[PDB]
Formats: structure tokens, C-alpha cells, sequence
């Protein structure tokens, strides 16, 4: 580590600290993810483990690349690629005159093609948010943070319940399903989609129920007929009130039909039946993307 | 369905990679298949004692072997290896993995914290961090699928032997897992059902039983040969009801 000169802080992730760093030698631009291994006891990280494992299987435009991982006996760093700007802050520099049209439909396709990687590739990513989705000049966009990932099976088991952000979470996890896999991260593509469009979170909970009752209102609260099995879930209440579905032009004013139906098939509430990554780059929408 | 045929045909690229070295043990000078059979037997108890996923004791070994297959290690120090291994998998595979002292506690003090966890960053070096392996169960429970609805005696049994080919270095070694999961659950299948490795497995694998016949030979007699094995773990946890007790079934005689 004696060849890297610290930059500047770029924030905290899912576990340690980001920095954007330069190669003394080099002159190579990196960004550094320290992990103190003292300060836990308990050995490397699993959130480590898998991030790095996970990463390494995983190379492609569209997700972020790891350089080289340098195995202190007192610290633990993963050398990345840098990109010099994450989407929450190009969507608040973008915030009044909006981020035009074509560029947003990019950036879906992008992150898609990345996704269905991931998904092809075993791999549930688990915490989609504008925050772990970086951007460089050149107008490629990465899937970013894979310490919540985690390598699935065919078909899945139960996996650990307290994932994905609260405002991007899927309703299989709000409502306890006991299983969940590639679906969870789809909705999140599509509240990403329309925060995009809108200059806005499409679903900005403070709370699990709270979360719960703002994806009700707008998408209609499911019953029987458009999720079977729903009303028998764990955290399920019949008590939830009812409400009707809110038409798409007032959800997504922007949007031409092809637009709002992606959407509402990436918003579908059987995760069954929620579009894929695969099937989404086939929609019509993309016809047209640069 | 999307990309499920996608994991398939990726698993069936990985594992020709994160293949150990077939005749390491020959290169060993201080350990033997003997005391491997025993290291892995005794995985088998650790993950009963805390109710570990098969996956987990699955990738344990993997890790092991590959392990093995570039670094000298003396037999007192084995042990020491398939701990850091098992508390590897865990992290990487478990909702709740035990804590490193809960590790130390059921090697009975054979060696230290500090020592588990410096073997744990020697292990990540010598695998230069690659545990996303595949695993026989991976591919088990994909093979599965083509039996409807599903058949839990098939399932344990076709588990059972999966697991006990971890056991015997050789001659398992020198199989693909996704070749003993075939023979696995033909063999599963055969016994329980009297039906073969289906169609439709031969359209997604490619595998023909005729090229599974080798290592169902082997797989037939180290199921005929189990009760008599030295290594027993394996044999008693399938035993329990959690398992449909599918240990206690007869072997078939002959295949055909
Ligand atoms: C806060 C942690 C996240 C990681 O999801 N932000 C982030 N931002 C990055 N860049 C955007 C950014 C750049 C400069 C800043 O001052 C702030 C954000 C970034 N660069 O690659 C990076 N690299 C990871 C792969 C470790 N991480
Ligand atoms: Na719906
Ligand atoms: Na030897």
C-alpha cells in the first residue's frame, strides 16, 4: 500500500471505507474499499468473502471491476476501477430540467444487460440503489457493491431475510415470503426506473409498513386474483387497506406506453410473473436505445 | 426458465476450473487418502452439530483439495486446514455461520483462535479468493427438477451418495461433480423407483448412462460397501427421519 496516494474520502459502503486513490508509479486513478480486520475478530468478513468471489466471476461492461486485492496480516483492501460520478448525485445535479429521455433509456438497458449477467452468473446483487450504480465520463454505467450479493441455487432455499434498502425493496420481502431470488432485484431496476423519469423516489418508506402502504396506493393493493397467496403471507394483514390501482400517466407522465409497460411489468407483484432481465432488454422500448 | 438453462451451462465451465489436482495425494509427503477420509467424516459431524447446509460441507472440501493440491501439510496440521476451510464455506454459504470459537471448541482445543484465523487468510491466498465453486449438490438439485412431482426418498438417497463420494479420494477425484450428481440420481432413482436417468436430463446434460456407467460402477460399489466403510458419519445422519432414513434401503444387487 505504500504505492497508493489517498485522493479523497468517497464514502462509507456496505462495510469499511471508499477513498479515491492514485498509483504513485502508476498514475493509475483507483478507489480503495478498506475492511480493519482487528476491529472484528471474527476473521474476513463474509460481505468481503463474497464480494470478491463473487466479483471475480463476474466480468463484464456494465459491473464494476475489481484490480487486485492486497491481504494485509492487520487490513484487507479490494482495488477497483474508478468512475467519477454515482447516479443519486447526477440525479441532483440533473434534479429541475430532468435527465433527457435517450440517457435514461440507456442507462436501463445498460443496467439490465448487466443484471441478467448476474442473474446468469447465479448471482443476486441484493441492494440496487442510485447510490451503488457509478457512471463514468465515456456514458457507460456499472453495477457497483456486491458485498450484500450473494451466489444462489436452482431453485433457491430461504436466504437471509434483512436485504435490499428499504425504498427499493420488493414487496416478496415486506410481506415475509419464504423464498426470493432474481425478482427482488428487478423491482429495484424499476423504482430506479422511475425515480429517473420523475426527479423523485418512487417509493420513499420510513418504515416496513409504511413502505408497504406507498406500493399499495400506487400500484393497487394486491388481493388473490393478482398474487395468489398473498393474502396467507407471514406479514400479510387483512387490515391493509384497499386501494385502487393509480393509472401510469399520472405515475410516470413522461413515459410513452412502451415505457409504462416495462414499468409496470418490472413493478408486477407475482414475483413469478415479473418480467426478467433477459426478457426485459427484449422489450419494445429498447428498440430505439443508442 | 430465463437463465436457469444459463446457470447450467455456466456451473458446467466452473467446475472444470475449480478442479483439483487428480493425484495430489501421491505428491504428499506426511498425509493420505486414509486421513483425508477421516478429516471429511469428521466435517460431516461438525455440520450436524450445527446444523450446517449440505452446500457448506460440500464447498468445505472442495476448498480442501485445491488447497492440498499446491501446499505441503503435515498430518497434525491437517485438521487444522479443514476447519479453516469449514468456517470459510460457512461465511460464504450460512445465514448464521458459527462463530470462529464455536469452531475452536469442536477441534477440542487442538489449536487456537489465532491459528484458525491465520489459516483462514493462508486458505484465501492459496485459492486466490475463488469460492464460488460448484458443488454435487449444485447439480443435484437442478437434476431434481426433472422428477414431478418431486420424490423425497429419491432426493435423500441421491444426496446420501453424493455425499459419500466425498469420503474416498479415490476414486472420486477424478470425476466432474456434475458426473457424480448424474450417477447419483440414477442410481437414487433406480433403487427407490426402479426408473433410469431420464430423457430429459440426457437432452440438458448431454450425458448418456453409457457415459455415466464408469462412475456408477464405482458409486454402486461404494454403496454396496458402505456399511463395512471405516467412515460412518455419513451413513448415521441418514438415518434420522430427516432424511426419510434412506441409509437403511437395500441396494440394488445389479444395475443392469
Ligand atoms: C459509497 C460507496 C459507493 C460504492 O458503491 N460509492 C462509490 N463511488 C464511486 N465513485 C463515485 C464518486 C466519485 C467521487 C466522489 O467524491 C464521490 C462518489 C466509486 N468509484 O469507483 C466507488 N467505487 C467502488 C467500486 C469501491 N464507490
Ligand atoms: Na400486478
Ligand atoms: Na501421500
Amino acid at each position: 500500500m505504500e504505492n497508493f496516494q489517498k485522493v479523497e474520502k468517497i464514502g462509507e459502503g456496505t462495510y469499511g471505507v471508499v477513498y479515491k486513490a492514485r498509483n504513485k508509479l502508476t498514475g493509475e486513478v483507483v478507489a480503495l474499499k478498506k475492511i480493519r480486520l482487528d476491529t472484528e475478530t471474527e476473521g474476513v468478513p463474509s460481505t468481503a468473502i463474497r464480494e470478491i468471489s463473487l466479483l471475480k466471476e463476474l466480468n463484464h461492461p456494465n459491473i464494476v471491476k475489481l484490480l487486485d486485492v492486497i491481504h494485509t496480516e492487520n487490513k484487507l483492501y479490494l482495488v477497483f476501477e474508478f468512475l467519477h460520478q454515482d447516479l443519486k448525485k447526477f440525479m441532483d445535479a440533473s434534479a429541475l430540467t430532468g435527465i433527457p429521455l435517450p440517457l435514461i433509456k440507456s442507462y436501463l438497458f445498460q443496467l439490465l444487460q448487466g443484471l441478467a449477467f448476474c442473474h446468469s452468473h447465479r448471482v443476486l446483487h441484493r441492494d440496487l440503489k442510485p447510490q451503488n450504480l457509478l457512471i463514468n465520463t465515456e456514458g457507460a454505467i456499472k453495477l457497483a457493491d456486491f458485498g450484500l450479493a450473494r451466489a444462489f441455487g436452482v431453485p433457491v432455499r430461504t436466504y437471509t431475510h434483512e436485504v435490499v434498502t428499504l425504498w427499493y425493496r420488493a414487496p416478496e420481502i415486506l410481506l415475509g415470503c419464504k423464498y426470493y431470488s432474481t425478482a427482488v432485484d428487478i423491482w429495484s431496476l424499476g423504482c430506479i426506473f422511475a425515480e429517473m423519469v420523475t426527479r423523485r423516489a418512487l417509493f420513499p418508506g420510513d418504515s416496513e409498513i409504511d413502505q408497504l402502504f406507498r406500493i399499495f396506493r400506487t400500484l393497487g393493493t394486491p388481493d388473490e386474483v393478482v398474487w395468489p397467496g398473498v393474502t396467507s403471507m407471514p406479514d400479510y394483514k387483512p387490515s391493509f387497506p384497499k386501494w385502487a390501482r393509480q393509472d401510469f400517466s399520472k405515475v410516470v407522465p413522461p413515459l410513452d406506453e412502451d415505457g409504462r409497460s416495462l414499468l409496470s411489468q418490472m413493478l408486477h407483484y407475482d414475483p413469478n410473473k415479473r418480467i426478467s432481465a433477459k426478457a426485459a432488454l427484449a422489450h419494445p422500448f429498447f428498440q430505439d436505445v443508442t | 426458465p430465463d437463465y436457469h438453462e444459463d446457470i447450467h451451462t455456466y456451473l458446467r465451465e466452473m467446475e472444470v476450473k475449480c478442479k483439483p489436482k487428480v493425484g495430489y495425494m501421491k505428491k504428499q509427503p506426511d498425509i493420505t487418502n486414509s486421513m483425508r477420509a477421516i478429516l471429511v467424516d469428521w466435517l460431516v459431524e461438525v455440520g450436524e452439530e450445527y446444523k450446517l447446509q449440505n452446500e457448506t460441507l460440500h464447498l468445505a472440501v472442495n476448498y480442501i483439495d485445491r488447497f492440498l493440491s499446491s501446499m505441503s501439510v503435515l498430518r497434525g496440521k491437517l485438521q487444522l486446514v479443514g476447519t479453516a476451510a469449514m468456517l470459510l464455506a460457512s461465511k460464504f454459504e450460512e445465514i448464521y455461520p458459527p462463530e470462529v470459537a464455536e469452531f475452536v471448541y469442536i477441534t477440542d482445543d487442538t489449536y487456537t483462535k489465532k491459528q484458525v484465523l491465520r489459516m483462514e487468510h493462508l486458505v484465501l491466498k492459496v485459492l486466490t479468493f475463488d469460492l464460488a465453486a460448484p458443488t454435487v449438490n449444485q447439480f443435484l438439485t437442478q437434476y431434481f427438477l426433472h422428477q414431478q412431482p418431486a420424490n423425497c426418498k429419491v432426493e435423500s438417497l441421491a444426496m446420501f451418495l453424493g455425499e459419500l463420494s466425498l469420503i474416498d479420494a479415490d476414486p472420486y477425484l477424478k470425476y466432474l461433480p456434475s458426473v457424480i450428481a448424474g450417477a447419483a440420481f440414477h442410481l437414487a432413482l433406480y433403487t427407490v423407483t426402479g426408473q433410469s436417468w431420464p430423457e430429459s436430463l440426457i437432452r440438458k446434460t448431454g450425458y448418456t448412462l453409457e457415459s455415466l456407467k464408469p462412475c456408477l460402477m464405482d458409486l454402486h460399489q461404494t454403496y454396496l460397501k458402505a456399511p463395512q466403510h471405516a467412515q460412518q458419519s455419513i451413513r448415521e445422519k441418514y438415518k434420522n427421519s430427516k432424511y426419510h432414513g434412506v441409509s437403511l434401503l437395500n441396494p440394488p444387487e445389479t444395475l443392469n
